[PDB]
């Protein structure tokens, strides 16, 4: 399981105040505490506030890789900011994200191969987020076909069925699992998958109980990556345990400690 | 069971929707889900046939060596590691004998080959075939050799002659049986394919290297014969491990239909000791049939021992017979030990009791293969199953004293079993390595 | 058409453990033998680099062993003299390591004094110039006094202290750290206990490249496949990034092969098996050959001719089969 | 999710003594403490401790339904003891366990239709527990084929892949999940399933972390029932949260409390 | 795909292994998985062709009523509940007109039937077909009846008679538009199918109960006509609701190929008001075609409104048409409110505005139908797209003032909007129920 830190996001207070005045201290501190939690990836988002997405993204990268060697994850809908950030990356990074829109595919898939990075693909288009797994799976195959079309390693493709809150979109959660499980019939080797785990507990009671529960249920369906709370110790335990139950890592009595210090 | 990509990268990419599906990529999804049949789209030809033959079929083809109870099955494997699942068909052992030898030397050697069956640990090891190679200058010596061997032995056969005419002349009288035809080469594969076609026998494919093997196989397959065994021509054990792995890998992981057949390995080591060790590497490296030269029982035993061990299902544990087993002389006044039929528990006690020396009896109760703690928890090892086995051998008459020894682990069974049995109970050590410390006491 | 060679890229590699020191390193050995460094499956050169070939150590005891009559024959002239025993295994039989198995430390047996066990170790250090692998008899209290005293006096030689299990790792590990020695981790045919043990040993701040795994291999025909599968699983993990299974695998084929009847049983007793000479030679050779395909780095053998044949096998498997 | 109380078993110290001395108090107590946990079923096993089963099995049925109206589950190999238990059952019954052997099928399958109860089937034979999922499915298919043979409702058939410890049989857990995932695709309507959840944490550090995590992963594969410790609050919360994520029960802010007091 | 159980009982019971699989029960597992094709087994009845269709084909086939732009499609539904997914094809409304009426009374009624086109809340509701029945005493009166109707309307048609010989004389000229042939009975189904085969028209199947219906369907299927609609013969609304549920359940859930076709219902309520309410039950109870006897414009709008609503998509939020919605009486003076085109958001705003009796204008910009808050965090409702719809709605010409009112949920957009807009941005209440307390003050 790949834990991607989602604390460094412009929607958060301290992060947004940091980018405005270019304060590296709050950003770097969360880059450590998430890594200490067991996260092997750091998702960077500038937020909707800052008008200049391009330069703000480059700043988040240059100060994060300064105190961490983890695989950075660029999070912006603006392609101009993504490519701008990739040029500043000192190591392997991730592009988040792209949809089945051809206008986006033709200008992001080559970009992924160009920098040799990872590309996260969304199962959607200009319309929005579907429900039926048969629909999401259709968008996913285009992303798989796009990888082979532009010469991108299939193991570098992360398909995201886009999970919605479990209260107002309860019928989405089982459809996401039904999507993940059937992704294994797309390619050989099959592409990896990723989810924004925190979204499933959006405005629900006892968020951690819903987050870690859905994480386990997703890994059983073949979840290869997840963007969730890296500071949640109760979540890291579930991620480690579920990985053991999938026989992805040899069992030991310190299996939880081995996940954090992996 | 077929990837949407694999299905897609084989379609006309017209997006006409004559299949009842907007695009081909969407129709590829429908095939992987089985929403529609592939016979719908009238387009393409060889793509549809190749896919169906590759989709619903094992990675390694199954070619049987002859007919009857003597015949063994080769190939048919789906794993690279034994622990992932299991290794099905054991390696076929074949002893090679020259044809330029005299009649008295031939019969004497063949007779020794028929006695290469071993008996160890309640198991039975047996070889498979005998290799008859053409070394003589006269083609008539080959037909006189095979006919001579076929009279003495009832085992399988495998003929080794380059010239098809020399082979058929010898194959005529033994055609109804097994004889594996070694080997079809890129210069004489045409006549060889026809010989195994009329006689319905397996055919060996030779090729100097990995690439030459692929080209020759595809040609033989297109002639109407699939039952083949591959020989990458690897004469070195290092050169063999690499090549042997590829055939097993490419056919399973990449669905390579040219390498979807079992492998025949040839030992080249001069020293008979180095030959067996080179055979151990082969039987471990996915080789289905190996051709040895040494026919000594001193060499075939450790080789056939490793062959048996490797091809045992990890899930079923190894089990010894449910019978009293005697260690040493046993005077009729020796101690009585009780333990489980699990093969790793039994020989934890046999090696430890026999190590101390002196006679003793050792009752292996039938747990179905489970260990003392194991069968304890599964209830297949109670004070009841033990006392009933006490009387399933009429043990008391054999031994003057009434006393038995129970595992330190399951020693609690002590009270309840000492009553139903009518036999006194002494609880030994937790570990059998204390069998030396109990006898002293 | 054509043919593409499938090459499985390894994400990680097995540890490189250094055995022995030299005059410049503070030791007295002639050379330093390194094991591990493999970046692929056992002897798969086409998809990885096999820098260091597996080595063979021969079992030498401080006292005369209780081995069967056949096995004792090639040592009869030096079997009762450890200093001359180890010196023969190197020069004559061509051994890579000297496996000093101290059975004389057993209180029930020879009951050698603590200063006598360290005298035997120091004797071999003067006899040969190859690295040593010194393990105890099996007694918990005795080995804690023996191995500690041995590690203290043989400090600087960079030896390989052995027999450290799950319930007993605290006493031995503490000795290895201070005196800059390596350590063997023994596991009762359990990869879980094996991995867990390596964690416990390392948590005391002992480097990962100073540890070697002893899966307690089963004898040929007596459950060797149970150890064969485990050794493979450890090998896969070491390549998949599992650093707790990245330790080299040491095997004790000498003890496990010569404890079977099939190895030393006379031909007159079991006519179907054949001569006992060729059998015993091949029984220890085959049981070690199979483990080489499982990823055995250090083999602990006894029989001279058995070694000479496995040595030949290794020499052949190290021939690069790269495409 | 149907949680069956496992505490009443002849392997425990309190229950074993409660059988020999015939004391209803422990049996009655654990029949309440598990019901409060959220269990709607109770697994009744005399254990290997007691000599006679028929006398002990019948005694349990009476003293259990004295203070509880929950669904009774009989657990034994003895056919005589099982059939004797169904005699004194006023409420709904459930039987466990049966294998694929016809020598066990035609002696247990018609017994289920007779009293109109639920039948828990095992995917195994006399040799032992299978490894892969294709073997479990083959045995599961025999259970479904025999279900339509003796005339038994498919929703009353519970398939048991037989979960094993995650330390010795770590390679069994991902096969069990693969089994469950392909159980709802071998029949329509699909048969229900059941696991011995508590067995997956046999001799492992932090057992509850192993138990509840595997439950969610199994429910994602279509687990309709499970037999585990109902007294574990952390386990009950996971069983409730998983239903929400599977859209089996309408979400509410008190979703945890509602499953506990269903 | 298909359930492994259902292919097993469809399979024989030979257990002959000719398929390549040991038993039939194990071959059933390979089929559901996809490890083998079903063509290998020869020992199969006509159920082979059944397995080919029942698995691949959807539960309810699609049959088109008519041809061209005036053609409507029925059936093709896969849901027992609209909240799960949705209902694809709407109910085909048909008005019935008798033939015993004079030519002046016939034309005058059809004239109003074509005037059943309704426009409401931005959308348009239309009926589909016209039902012509035979109540006359002579066959020749039906030929002149259909010709009068067909030459009057361009909508779809559906003829209703028992005798085929009477129907064919009236079908001669109207055959081109493929009118529905109602109905096939258990006495004349042979002559009905033959006539429906030459003209290639959908055939209405009738049956007294769910039993006679299922039997008569299979009779027509065997003849080669698969374009059928079902009529359970239920007259009362209670009988129909149950029957229509069964035709819908068995087809979808049980793969019943006899009920795998759309349903035609008949309103039998004498009173016109009772007829509509009885028709509401049908269009809700999985009906695909209903025949009414009311041509009034008052009895069609409520029914047609419910039809459009019921056949919408829930997952997809409902969109108010983008535009400006005046409330009550609008003075140029009256206040402007901007919001989101979500049905929920503007519906609430509409309730707030009209309920407080305050004349104003609602600018409901196209957010994709998303809520003001949703638009707000997905960059669909930003000071730039809002000032964009300000000039696009053309509201500036309908007021003397230049002030617009935004939701008290996104007040933060007022300043940046006040600059871009050229108008004065005021930040109202976060809830629309306090808008009446914002207007007065
Ligand atoms: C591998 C294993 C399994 C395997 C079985 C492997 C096999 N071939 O038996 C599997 C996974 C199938 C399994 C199943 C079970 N297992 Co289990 N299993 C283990 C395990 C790991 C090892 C068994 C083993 O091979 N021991 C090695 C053999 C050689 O030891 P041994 O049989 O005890 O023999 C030694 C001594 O007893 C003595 N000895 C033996 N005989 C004699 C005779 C004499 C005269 C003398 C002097 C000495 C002597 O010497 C022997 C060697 O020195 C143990 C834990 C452990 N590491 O000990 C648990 C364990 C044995 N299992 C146990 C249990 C509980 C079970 C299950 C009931 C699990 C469940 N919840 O259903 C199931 C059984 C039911 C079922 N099958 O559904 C328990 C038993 C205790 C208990 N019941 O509370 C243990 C101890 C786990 C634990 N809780 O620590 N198990
Ligand atoms: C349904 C819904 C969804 C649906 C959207 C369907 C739809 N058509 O809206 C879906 C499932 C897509 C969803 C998703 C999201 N949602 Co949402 N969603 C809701 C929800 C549950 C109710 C929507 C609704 O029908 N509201 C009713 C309408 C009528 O309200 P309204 O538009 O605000 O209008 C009212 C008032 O503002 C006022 N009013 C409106 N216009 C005007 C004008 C004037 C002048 C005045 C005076 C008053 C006025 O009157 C109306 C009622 O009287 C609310 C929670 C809630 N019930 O309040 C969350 C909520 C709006 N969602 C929210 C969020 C966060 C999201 C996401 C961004 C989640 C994520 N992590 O990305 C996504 C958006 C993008 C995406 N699609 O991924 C948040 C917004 C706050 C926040 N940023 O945290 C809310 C409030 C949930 C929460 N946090 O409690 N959501
Ligand atoms: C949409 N998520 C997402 C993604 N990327 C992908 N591919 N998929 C996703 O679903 N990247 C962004 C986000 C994941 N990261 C996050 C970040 C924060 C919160 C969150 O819950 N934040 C708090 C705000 C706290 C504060 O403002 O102080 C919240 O309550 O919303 C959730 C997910
Ligand atoms: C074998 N399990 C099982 C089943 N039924 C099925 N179909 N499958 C199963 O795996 N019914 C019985 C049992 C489930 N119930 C249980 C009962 C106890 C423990 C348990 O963990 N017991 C303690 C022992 C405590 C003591 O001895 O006092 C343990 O540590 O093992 C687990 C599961
Ligand atoms: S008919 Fe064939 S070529 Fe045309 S869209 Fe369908 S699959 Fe593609
Ligand atoms: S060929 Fe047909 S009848 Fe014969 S065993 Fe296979 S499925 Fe059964
Ligand atoms: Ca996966
Ligand atoms: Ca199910």
């Amino acid at each position: 399981m790949l834990i991607i830190g989602e604390r460094i996001n412009g929607m958060f207070g301290d992060i947004k105040r940091a980018i405005q005045e270019r304060d590296p201290a709050p950003v770097q501190e969360w880059a450590r505490r998430q890594e200490e939690g067991g996260a092997r990836a750091l998702d960077l988002n500038v937020g909707p506030a800052v008008q200049d997405k391009v330069s703000a993204m480059e700043w988040l990268v240059e100060v994060t890789q300064e105190v961490s060697n983890l695989t950075l994850c660029l999070d912006s809908t603006n392609i101009k900011a993504i490519e701008a950030g990739l040029k500043k990356c000192k190591n392997r990074a991730m592009i988040n994200s792209t949809n089945a829109e051809r206008e986006k595919v033709e200008k992001l898939f080559p970009l992924a191969v160009e920098h040799g990075a990872a590309l996260i693909g969304l199962t959607m288009n200009k319309t929005g987020i579907p429900k039926d797994s048969d629909t999401r799976l259709a968008f996913a195959m285009e992303l798989v076909a796009a990888a082979d079309e532009f010469g991108l390693p299939m193991e570098d493709l992360y398909i995201d069925p886009l999970i919605l809150p479990a209260n107002v979109a309860q019928d989405h959660a089982p459809e996401v699992l039904k999507t993940l499980q059937q992704i294994k019939m797309l390619a050989d080797p099959a592409p990896k998958t990723v989810l924004g785990l925190s979204n499933v507990s959006q405005n629900c009671q006892n968020r951690p109980l819903i987050n870690r529960t859905f994480l386990a249920m997703a890994m059983a369906c073949g979840l290869d990556a997840a963007i969730a709370d890296a500071c949640d110790e109760a979540l890291i335990e579930t991620a480690a345990t579920a990985e053991i139950l999938l026989n992805q890592t040899v069992y030991c009595d310190s299996f939880v400690k081995m996940f954090k210090t992996r | 069971p077929l990837t949407g990509l694999e299905i897609y990268k084989q379609l006309p990419k017209k997006n006409c929707g004559e299949c009842g599906t907007p695009t081909c990529l969407a129709f590829a999804m429908n095939l992987a889900s089985g929403k529609a049949s592939l016979d719908s789209c009238p387009y393409v030809s060889d793509a549809a046939r190749e896919a169906l033959d590759a989709a619903a079929a094992p990675p390694i083809a199954k070619v049987v060596l002859g007919a009857g109870p003597t015949a063994v099955e080769m190939g048919d494997e789906t794993e690279l590691f034994r622990h992932d699942k299991r290794f099905y068909h054991e390696t076929a052992i074949a002893i090679q004998v020259s044809d330029n030898l005299s009649s008295e030397e031939l019969k004497a050697k063949v007779e020794a080959i028929n006695g290469l069956n071993f008996d160890r640990v309640g198991q039975h090891y047996t070889i498979q075939a005998i290799a008859i190679r053409h070394d003589a200058d006269d083609p008539a010596a080959f037909k006189a050799a095979v006919a001579s061997v076929a009279a003495a032995t009832q085992l399988n056969l495998v003929l080794m002659a380059d010239d098809p005419d020399v082979l058929k002349e010898a194959l005529a009288g033994v055609a109804d049986r097994k004889p594996l035809l070694y080997a079809a080469t890129g210069a004489n594969y045409e006549a060889m394919t026809a010989l195994a076609k009329e006689n319905n026998c397996p055919l060996a494919v030779y090729g100097n290297g990995l690439e030459e093997l692929a080209e020759l196989v595809d040609k033989i397959v297109a002639l109407g014969h699939k039952q083949l065994v591959l020989d990458p021509g690897a004469r070195e054990t290092s050169r063999a491990i690499a090549d042997f792995t590829q055939i097993r890998r490419l056919a399973i992981k990449k669905r390579f239909r040219s390498f979807g057949y079992p492998i025949i390995a040839l030992t080249t080591a001069a020293n008979p000791l180095d030959e067996v060790l080179q055979a151990v590497n082969y039987v471990t490296k996915y080789a289905s049939l190996v051709v040895l030269r040494t026919d000594a029982k001193e060499h075939l035993l450790p080789l056939l021992s490793w062959r048996q061990n490797l091809y045992t299902d990890p899930q079923v544990p190894i089990r010894v017979e449910e019978k009293l087993n005697e260690i040493g002389a046993v005077n009729e006044n020796s101690p009585v030990y009780v333990t489980t039929n699990f093969s790793l528990t039994y020989y934890s006690v046999e090696g430890e009791i026999e190590s101390t020396k002196i006679p003793s009896y050792l009752l292996s109760v039938d747990t179905d293969g489970l260990s003392v703690l194991t069968a304890y928890a599964d209830g297949k090892f109670e004070a009841e199953k033990i006392a009933a086995v006490m009387k399933k051998v009429d043990l008391d008459n054999k031994v003057k004293r009434h006393r038995i020894i129970i595992p330190g682990a399951v020693a609690v069974l002590k009270g309840k079993l000492e009553d139903l049995t009518g036999w006194e109970v002494i609880v030994g050590p937790r570990e059998a390595s204390g069998i030396v410390a109990f006898a002293r006491a | 058409m054509a043919v593409q060679i499938l090459r499985d890229r390894s994400r990680a590699a097995v540890q490189k453990v250094v055995l022995g020191a030299t005059k410049d390193q503070g030791g007295t050995r002639s050379h330093t033998i390194v094991v591990g460094g493999d970046a692929a499956l056992p002897f798969h050169h086409f998809e990885g680099e096999i820098v260091n070939r597996p080595v063979i150590g021969m079992e030498v005891q401080d006292i005369v062993p209780d081995w069967p009559d056949v096995l004792k024959d090639p040592f009869t002239d030096v079997i009762n003299e450890p200093g001359r025993w180890a010196q023969k295994c190197v020069a004559e039989y061509g051994a890579d390591l000297i496996y000093l198995k101290l059975d004389g430390a057993d209180p029930e047996g020879a009951n050698h004094s603590v200063d006598q066990c360290v005298a035997t170790v120091k004797e071999v250090l003067q006899a040969v110039g190859v690295p040593l692998v010194v393990v105890g008899c099996g007694d918990v209290e005795k080995d804690h006094e023996v191995l500690e005293a041995v590690a203290e006096a043989a400090a600087g030689e960079n030896l390989l202290l052995g027999n450290a299990e799950q319930e007993n790792y605290k006493s031995l590990t503490a000795a290895c750290m201070v005196h800059k020695h390596n350590i063997i981790a023994r596991s009762p045919l359990d990869i879980n206990i094996c991995k867990q043990l390596n964690i416990l040993i390392n948590e005391m701040n002992l480097p990962l490249d100073h540890i070697v795994i002893d899966p307690s291999i089963g004898g040929l025909g007596y459950g060797i496949e149970y150890s064969f599968s485990i050794m493979e699983r450890i090998r896969l993990g070491a390549l998949q990034g599992d650093k707790m299974l990245s330790m080299p695998v040491i095997c004790t084929v000498g003890y496990e092969a010569w404890r079977a009847k099939e190895a030393s049983a006379p031909v007159s007793e079991y006519p179907g098996w054949g001569k006992e000479t060729e059998r015993g030679i091949l029984w220890e050779a085959v049981t070690a050959t199979a483990l080489l395909q499982a990823g055995a780095h250090i083999l602990l053998m006894r029989h001279p001719e058995a070694v000479a044949r496995v040595k030949e096998n290794i020499d052949q498997l190290m021939v690069s089969n790269a495409y």
